[PDB]
């Protein structure tokens, strides 16, 4: 790999335009559909009424 | 000394019945949690009416999450069909709806009894 | 065969259910939830899709 | 004659990509119309680059609605095939943007440039 290390999930933050940290993030700043972190509503509540929720929705 | 009661809710908050587009709703042990999941970006402040013994939170009468303009947009409450719960139900509930509001990039603020009684 | 009523508000008040109404009884739109008199959705209306699965507005098709 | 240029947005503005939770697009005519269904209760701004000729829009270049913060969660721009759109083509286009901000509640205002030629 080219990369000492690598993100793995995309900061939500910066996907609304609330990321200050720039290239400093912990968080991967470019929208890949792939890496997006887990759905807080979908995990807690088992559902969530977003029918395009780009979030991760895991399961039993 | 005598159970007394925090009311950090006035009548009106307290008996409002309120309105969720995008309604959620948990039983968590003895207790509902409820939230709307389309609210963000707002200021949020957590009330509470409950009982008191010992300078700890007793027994949770009822739990609502408002915005600065009084909108109510969760709350905690105890579910008839138990009899009862403790204050380890209300900080697991309190937990999973803080965590909600803040995932919709809500700031999030307790009320001083609160933060004092319940911790 | 008798109606009580003189009329009726048709359509529920969709700022008095996010609380930005101060008009209470006085207000042209109904201040109760009755799923039956939601308006239309403006989403469904203009662009033929809404993203809330638990969406309570009106969702009409082209007719 | 090479008509004059009207630049609300910065070249950055201009430039940035921004990310709808619930997107809502809509082709009308020459112009393609973008908003984010899940923004609500912001006092939003609209600015845009464009041409003008006779004392009124000619040819949009792109609109985009702005949050106090800065964040985009709408925009109006013309269909890359197209060299040809009306302001009529663009005030309807706005109208349907502005329809859909100030149904989900938020407070609407127009630059002094769109006030000026536009609207
Ligand atoms: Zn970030
Ligand atoms: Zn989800
Ligand atoms: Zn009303
Ligand atoms: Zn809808």
């Amino acid at each position: 790999s080219h990369m000492s290390g690598e993100k793995t999930v995309v900061c939500k933050h910066w996907l609304r335009g609330l990321c200050k940290k720039g290239d400093q993030c912990e968080f991967l700043h470019e929208y890949d559909m792939t890496k997006m972190s887990e759905c807080y509503f979908y995990s807690k509540f088992g559902e969530c009424s977003n029918k395009e929720c780009p979030f991760l929705h895991i399961d039993p | 000394p005598a159970s007394r009661y925090i009311t950090d809710m006035t009548i009106e908050e307290l008996s409002r019945d309120w309105f969720m587009l995008m309604p959620k709703q948990k039983v968590e042990g003895p207790l509902c949690i409820r939230i709307d999941q389309a609210i963000m970006d707002k200021n949020i402040m957590l009330k509470a009416n409950f009982s008191v013994i010992f300078d700890r939170l007793e027994t949770l009468i009822l739990l609502r999450a408002f915005t600065e303009e009084g909108a109510i947009v969760g709350e905690i409450s105890p579910l008839p069909s138990f009899p009862g719960h403790t204050i380890e139900d209300v900080k697991n509930a309190i937990g999973v709806l803080i965590g909600g509001l803040e995932w919709n990039d809500n700031t999030v603020r307790v009320s001083k009894t609160l933060q004092r009684f319940a911790w």
